[PDB]
RNA sequence: AUCGAGAGGA
């Protein structure tokens, strides 16, 4: 419940492109969890504060 | 213990997932592919918020 | 591609797997609940009337 | 179902408890484990298809595959560790346990081997009881680097008439290797005999290992003080070399390698030095480790272990990288807001001095997360791209 | 929800020691280890059972219990 | 018998019947939990 | 001394974090 | 769903004899005995005792599958000595020693009752 | 394996522990006795529960499980038949004990329903069974559940005779220690170590009852495991001494059953 | 935090001081206690307005220089290169590099999310393991709310005895894991044994399952309401009669009441009907009246799911917004662990039960302690997950000493401290114990890494997956078997 | 029932 209430989503990657996005950029430090991200198509596109 | 940041709709409980987007009113300059007839383009998604 | 090259089939089961150091290489373990759903049609011949009748 | 062996015909055995149960050596063909996997069962509905399944797709007929000329099924984790530990030179067995081991082999002919040691005590060697599971008429003559029919290391294999004569039994012999016991028995005695051998070896080795035991603890990752100091000196020397290269490059005295500009040459030198440092520290740790160390035993048996794991758990984790390049200056000229701008030091660009036992500092934690995310994305992409290529 | 009876791994009855454990903790100002030892929880198989219990029943008993006047 | 329909956030035992308003008589509420059964429930203490 | 000196230590930042989570909570962004 | 009743571990089923002796053709004077609804508690005891008989050449057991509370014992005695006689002697010796242990424990506890009554 | 064999020496005794040294006996017998004390000594426990009414927080399965796990007096369990060996209809006086628990929230404060409140309503026929084991210094049994003001719980618990193999709730023993050879003289164990095993491995408390190995003495390869140190702890349903005595009785009974089966097969062969 | 050079007495020092912390703790205790007198009622806002902390955005944090911890500011680190704290058991931390700090991290480990900050020692694992644990912590069975009883939710799973971890991170106090934990402490033995935990499977003590280990409740709520249509027709609850309706389902109607509902406390299993509802709809033919009088009624009942059974927990009868009768039926059942069930620690270590052994058959220590699990030693080397072993060791020490083990990510608790405590407790420093075979009772030549650890019972039980068919329902268009386990599909 | 969407699992 707590994780769901603190979730995000990137519509950009819904296209399914395979490239530099959906990676753990280091500007994410202290803003989104570096470890909590789903598997499959959404790995790196769904991020948790 | 319930945090409560959600909606109750037709009984079911719904969560609005934070939809990530690129910021507006920022000047972004990026290179275009060499085969194209354009070298560099500066893009603004100007918006009166 | 979804109805001719491949399709749903009868006489099939699915469930989790586990390991058995006490099973032969070519041997597999079928839960009773699964062996009591899947069936094999045997033809009645004089060599198996007794056993098949007992199964009936 | 990527290849033939993902669809094999088995013999049924009705059991309770709601899960299909497989022999542990067929998992590799299906690439299955027991972490939540599931399998599909299909029943033939005619004597014709029953005969086809039992004469074409039967598992024993699939031991040697046409993909690579070598077997598919082999010996796996617990049996591999137990067979390497059982065939050691110091492993003798009493009469009481030997009787059970023999009765556990269905093919046993009822003849008790004369013990290797007779007068003081009757003690059977592990090689004898294991050989009781090997069929007559099987020969192997594998020679390793220092195998000379008398080498004290057992680094080899010699079998004469189904009797392990010399050498330890490990993944090179009973694993699905090119010319191991599995392959030789399949090409000599036939598929049925090789499947029976799978069963017999599994039974004996599992019994022995159950009555011996084998574990892994936190104490298996620790290296004594002297080797930790040696590892620290190795890493410090690598850091000093990287600093000297940085000083040379910043003075413009570095000469760009042909085919690469100055920056790429410098980065290549630095990453090479750091990788050499990690490898040297890992080798120091590994040579330190005793045979008591259970991780090293798993590594030697081939039973799901590698020396890189030892290096990363008991010594430097090593340089992290994304897209094949050490961490990038995501911020303005720095990888993270805790470093001053224009910093090329190893610590600031992904290097991880510590081990997993010792821990990671927050920056090393974040860089390792970066690398792990890269790996996970790659796996997710392959999951589907390889399937499309297959189709 | 309630203190487990009959410690899982071994089978010792640690279900009658919840009240005494709490009393030792609060009234006697004893540490968790000393309170556990005072009750006879010799081995950690049972010390984990008593120590790491979460008494959620006290939180369930706050809702109105389909009661005549409550 | 028609004993049934205990009320929520209350205690009233409504004992309604067919076509009776689902409201509780003296609560005005509209939940009316349904009166745990009477036949003994058999459980195995395992 | 303590009031105007004795700089924070590692253990003392958890008081600050507790204050943050007391005033904000884990869902403050959506409510706000 | 498919869990069998726990009573099938110690209760004999329909047409399930406690013992089944099958002569073994691999060796002479060797028999294989299957115990139903038994496990290591009795198998280890019986084998360990049988190994103390100087007229027994082989004695081993194995529980072929933990799912089923079964047990197989192999006995091979010297010529003349019937393996069933070896099993009988094994059981008789076990019973005698267990009775002696019980008597000794009762005696020791009777001695200790003086302190036990003063204990908790 | 001769009659006047095993010898015993009770180091210390309580009512929840019997500590003794078991010597002049094989390892097989020691382990079999341990396994039997753990697994195959019949005791009394609740088996069936009829929930007349339950408005409490806990579900019915929860309370039934808790009640099953409550120890009950089982000194005279041998005089009670198995429900499977009786001709009654699902229970009677000679093969079961019937308890009944009735609780209500008389006080506005929390009411602690606990096994002190179990009352036997069947006829015990003078047998010493059915009493919940209350060892608490406060006189209170095992906490079963709690009640608000209006909450109620009425039950009918049928106690039955069973062994731990059928379900763990019938176990009379709590935990059995077991050791042999404090000093690793028989070399049945190889000590994992980093610098010195004799320093890294704590010395067994039983090392005081055995002679330390002599550094120069050759490995006595003819020695056998003996002099086992055991410590039986009882949940309270049966006294510890009776736990051990009945474990020996149960081993004797199992071997006697094997003998009887052999005799029956021989008679059938004629 | 804000770092300023206000300390003219020395080097640049943090802006916050110990007086502010004292006032914050005073506010906390005033909230806990009565007699409100905390005039200096600091909260987060007080620090924010006093100029002691910031709100730094990703764009602003490009221009600043942050210190990882307040110790990075001390002049000693900048100047004192020589010190006696050379403990080789601690992380190698880079020295003091700069002096122009502008801010300081409030604390590391606040870079983690909700699901990540319940991992013990995440900095000793490798990142894929941490991600797997973060994903699998949302499937751990536990109490999601205290009022689960009132809520008529579908598919609610609750543990009988949820236990607090023996190794708890420092953010679990803000996540309230210790108040609503999801998992249990299990005495795990990392041992190679009979061979039934050979792959990622595991062995479970049966006698531990019999005493209530990992037992969970399951709730499933069924809903059905009278259909909107009131224009000369309707769809009303009742008990259908075999002689006065169409295609009345094959299940049992004998369990229903005159209301078309099952009274709570009834044991429903299989495809039994739980809600009785009919459509008094066409054919509106007087020929049917000549036949069965109310033949026009068509059954619209709701049976139990074919693969489920249980006991009716609670039946709720309300009226929807439109005034038509509205009903929810809740069926509860206890889901005891089986061989096919799926468990996992807090380090991404999945595994299904392989086989259950009774207490007597399991390996035991010289103190009689038997494990609730036996995990194969082959899961460690390839996946590493050193945090798993450190957590087991810390948990053993915490259980012995009787307190909580601080498993925070970036603290300074080393394995040698835990080992020293464990040795002080009369045990082997590294957590190895001599165990006995159980079958034979003889010592195992290997010493087994023994101790407690927190395992989670995930979703994905086998009884929810097992499915077989032979000649069941078929489709209408393609005439192939339907799809779906619930539909008896192929 | 259908179709669409989301969640997760191998
Ligand atoms: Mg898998
Ligand atoms: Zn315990
Ligand atoms: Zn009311
Ligand atoms: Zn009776």
């Amino acid at each position: 419940t707590l994780s769901h209430l603190r979730r995000t989503n990137t519509p950009i990657g819904r296209d399914g492109k395979l490239a530099k996005p959906r990676q753990l950029h280091n500007t994410h430090w202290g803003l989104v969890c570096p470890a909590e991200t789903p598997e499959g198509q959404a790995c790196g596109l769904v991020k948790n504060l | 213990f319930d945090m409560g940041g959600y909606f109750i709709i037709n009984g079911s409980e719904k969560v609005l997932i934070a939809q990530e987007r690129s910021a507006g009113n920022i000047v972004q300059v990026f290179k275009k592919a060499a085969p194209s007839p354009i070298s560099h383009v500066a893009e603004i998604r100007s918006a009166l918020e | 591609r979804g109805n001719l090259m491949g399709k749903r089939v009868d006489f099939s089961a699915r469930t989790v797997i586990s390991g058995d150091p006490n099973l032969e290489l070519d041997q597999v373990g079928v839960p009773k609940s699964i062996a009591k759903t899947l069936t094999y049609p045997e033809v009645v011949t004089p060599y198996n009337i007794d056993r098949l009748t007992q199964l009936v | 179902s990527l290849h033939k062996m993902s669809m094999m015909a088995h013999r049924v055995k009705v059991i309770p408890y709601s899960t299909f149960r497989l022999n542990l050596s067929v998992t590799s063909p299906y690439n299955a484990d027991f972490d939540g996997d599931e399998m599909n069962l299909h029943v033939p509905q005619s004597e014709e298809t029953r005969a086809e399944l039992s004469q074409l797709c039967a598992v024993p007929l699939q031991i040697v595959s046409p993909q690579s000329n070598k077997p598919c099924m082999g010996i796996v984790q617990d049996t591999l560790c137990g067979i390497r530990k059982l065939t050691l030179r110091d492993t003798f067995i009493e009469l009481d346990q030997v009787l059970n081991m023999l009765y556990w082999v269905p093919d046993w002919d009822g003849v008790i081997p004369t013990p290797a040691i007779i007068k003081p005590k009757p003690l059977w060697s592990g090689k004898q009881i294991l050989s009781v599971a090997i069929p007559n008429g099987i020969h192997l003559q594998r020679f390793d680097e220092g195998t000379t029919l008398l080498s004290p290391k057992d680094n080899g294999m010699l079998i004469i008439d189904g009797q392990i004569i010399f050498g330890v039994v490990e993944k090179k012999t009973v694993g699905s290797s090119n010319g191991g016991l599995i392959h030789v028995v399949t090409r000599e005695k036939g598929p049925q005999v090789c499947a029976k051998l799978f069963g017999n070896i599994q039974k004996v080795v599992n019994f022995w290992l159950l009555h011996n035991g084998f574990s892994t603890g936190i104490g298996d990752t620790i290296a004594d003080g002297p080797t930790m100091r040696e590892i620290t000196e190795t890493i410090a020397e690598a850091k000093k070399k990287v600093l000297d290269v940085t000083k040379e490059a910043q003075a413009n005295l570095l000469t760009a390698k042909h085919g690469m500009t100055l920056r790429e040459s410098f980065e290549d030198n630095v990453v090479r030095f750091l990788n050499e440092a990690r490898d040297k520290a890992g080798r120091l740790a590994e040579v330190n480790l005793k045979d008591l160390n259970n991780v090293k035993q798993m590594v030697m048996a081939g039973s799901k272990g590698s020396f890189i794991n030892i290096a990363q758990m008991s010594a430097c984790v090593g340089q992290q990288s994304v897209e094949g390049k050490r961490i990038a200056f995501g911020f303005v000229d720095r990888t993270l807001p805790h470093f001053s701008k224009d910093d090329y030091s190893p610590e600031s660009k992904g290097f991880v001095e510590n081990s997993y036992l010792r821990g990671l500092t927050p920056q090393e934690f974040f860089f390792h997360a970066m690398g792990g995310r890269e790996g996970l994305i790659d796996t997710a992409v392959k999951t589907a791209e390889t399937g499309y290529i297959q189709r | 929800m309630i203190v487990p009876v009959r410690c899982f791994s071994c089978g010792k009855v640690v279900g009658d020691k919840w009240e005494s454990y709490l009393n030792l903790l609060q009234e006697d100002e004893l540490d968790e280890g000393t309170a556990l030892s005072r009750l006879g929880l010799k081995r950690y198989c049972c010390r984990r059972m008593i120590l790491t219990h979460v008494d959620l029943i006290e939180k369930f008993l706050r809702y109105n219990p389909l009661e005549k006047r409550d | 018998a028609t004993l049934k329909y205990i009320c929520a956030e209350c205690s009233s035992k409504l004992s309604l019947s067919r076509t009776d308003a689902v409201r509780c008589k003296d609560c005005g509420h509209r939940i009316l939990l349904k009166a745990r059964t009477k036949r003994l429930v058999q459980f195995e203490a395992r | 001394f303590e009031d105007e000196s004795a700089p924070i230590t590692a253990e003392d930042s958890w008081a600050v974090i507790s204050a943050f989570f007391r005033e904000k909570g884990l869902v403050s962004q959506q409510l706000d | 769903m498919n869990a069998p009743d726990r009573f099938e571990l110690f209760l004999l089923g329909e047409g399930e004899s406690k013992l089944k002796i099958d002569p073994d053709t691999k060796a002479p004077n060797a028999v294989v005995i299957t115990f139903e609804k038994e496990d290591h508690t009795l198998g280890n005891l019986i084998r360990a005792e049988l190994l103390n008989d100087r007229k027994v050449l082989f004695a081993a057991y194995k529980v072929e599958h933990p799912f089923f509370a079964r047990f197989k014992l192999r006995i091979q005695t010297t010529e003349g000595y019937d393996p069933k006689d070896a099993l009988k002697n094994a059981c008789n010796s076990i019973i005698n020693k267990l009775g002696a242990l019980k008597t000794n424990f009762e005696t020791e506890w009777n001695l200790q009752t003086l302190a036990a009554d003063d204990a908790f | 394996m001769s009659e006047e064999g095993p010898q015993v020496k009770i180091r210390e005794a309580s009512k929840d522990n019997v500590d003794f040294i078991l010597s002049n006996v094989d390892l097989a017998m020691a382990n079999s006795l341990r396994r039997v004390m753990i697994a195959e000594i019949p005791t009394l426990a609740i088996d069936s529960v009829e929930v007349e009414t339950n408005t409490t927080v806990l579900a019915d399965e929860f309370i039934a499980h808790r009640l099953g796990l409550i120890p009950l007096q089982s000194m005279d369990i041998e005089q009670l038949e198995y429900s499977r060996d009786c001709f009654c209809e699902d229970h009677c006086d000679k093969c079961s004990v019937v308890l009944t628990l009735q609780a209500f929230g008389e006080s506005e404060s929390t009411t602690n329903v606990y096994s002190k409140d179990l009352v036997i309503v069947s006829n015990l026929m003078g047998r010493n069974i059915g009493h919940p084991i209350i060892q608490d210094k406060e006189g209170n049994g095992v906490l079963i559940c709690k009640l608000r003001k209006g909450q109620e719980l009425k039950l009918t618990c049928v106690a039955k005779k069973g062994i731990a193999k059928e379900h763990a709730k019938w176990g009379p023993a709590a935990a059995i220690e077991f050791e042999y050879d404090p000093w690793n003289k028989l070399k049945h164990t190889d000590y994992w170590y980093e610098q010195d095993s004799a320093k890294e491995w704590p010395q067994s408390k039983n090392c005081e009852y055995e002679d330390p190995p002599n550094e120069g003495d050759p490995f006595d390869y003819k020695a056998q495991a003996d002099t086992f140190y055991m410590n039986v702890e009882s949940v309270g349903s049966i006294p510890v001494d009776q736990v051990v005595v009945r474990g020996i009785d149960t081993l004797q009974k199992k071997v006697a059953s094997i003998l009887l089966a052999l005799t029956q097969m021989d008679q059938d062969k004629v | 935090f804000i770092v300023e050079d206000d300390e003219s007495l020395g080097h640049k020092e943090l802006k916050v001081r110990k007086g502010h912390i004292a006032k914050l703790m005073a506010t906390e205790y005033q909230d806990i206690e009565g007699g409100f007198e905390d005039v200096e009622e600091y909260t987060w806002s007080s620090l924010l307005n006093e100029g002691l902390v910031e709100y730094i955005d990703a764009e602003e944090e490009e221009s600043i220089l942050i210190a990882m911890q307040p110790e990075d500011l001390e002049p000693a680190e900048a100047n004192e290169e020589n010190d006696l704290d050379v403990d080789p058991a601690k992380r190698i931390r880079v020295s003091h590099h700069a002096t122009t700090f502008t801010h300081c991290e409030i604390h590391p480990s606040m870079i983690l999310g909700v699901a990540a900050s319940i991992i013990p020692f995440p900095d000793h694992n490798q990142s894929p393991r941490n991600t797997y644990q973060s994903a699998m912590g949302k499937q751990a069975m536990g109490v999601f709310l205290t009022n689960y009883n009132v809520r008529m939710d579908t598919m609610a799973n609750i543990l009988y005895y949820p236990q607090k971890p023996l190794g708890t991170t420092r953010a679990m106090e803000y996540l309230k894991f210790r108040e609503l934990p999801a998992g249990q402490n299990a005495i795990v033995a990392i041992a190679c044994y009979s061979g039934y935990n050979q792959e990622d499977s595991m062995i479970m003590n049966q006698s531990s399952i019999d005493r209530g280990l990992f037992r969970s409740l399951f709730f499933r709520s069924y809903m059905d309401q009278e259909k909107k249509y009131g224009m000369s027709i309707t769809e009303t609850f009742e008990k259908p009669q075999r002689t006065n309706t169409l295609r009345m389902k094959h299940g049992t109607y004998d369990k229903l009441d005159d209301d078309g509902l099952i009274a709570p406390g009834v044991r429903v299993s299989g495809e039994d009907v739980i809600i009785g509802k009919t459509t008094p709809i066409s054919p509106d033919e007087e020929e049917l009246g000549q036949r069965t009088a109310y033949h026009s009624k068509r059954d619209a009942s709701t049976p139990l799911r074919s693969t489920e059974n249980g006991i009716v927990d609670q039946v709720l009868v309300t009226t929807n917004q439109d005034g038509l009768k509205f009903v929810k039926v809740r069926v509860r059942t206890t889901k005891i662990p089986q061989i096919g069930d799926k468990f996992a620690s807090r380090h991404g270590q999945k595994g299904t039960i392989g086989i259950t052994y009774r207490r007597e058959d399991m390996p035991f220590t010289a103190e009689g302690i038997v494990p609730d699990l036996i995990i194969n030693p082959h899961a460690i080397p390839s996946r590493m997950t050193v945090a798993h072993l450190i957590e087991c060791l810390l948990s053993k020490v915490a259980a012995l000493s009787g307190n909580e083990g601080d498993a925070s990510p970036f603290t300074d608790i080393t394995v040698e401290g835990i080992s020293k405590l464990l040795r002080e407790h009369g045990y082997q420093s590294r957590g190895f114990e001599v165990m006995y075979n159980g079958h034979t009772g003889k010592k195992l030549m290997a010493q087994i890494f023994f101790g407690p650890t927190y395992y989670q019972r995930l979703r994905h039980m086998v009884d929810d997956k097992i499915h077989a068919r032979a000649r069941g329902p078929m489709q209408v268009l393609t005439r192939q078997p339907v799809e779906g386990r619930s539909r008896d599909g192929g």
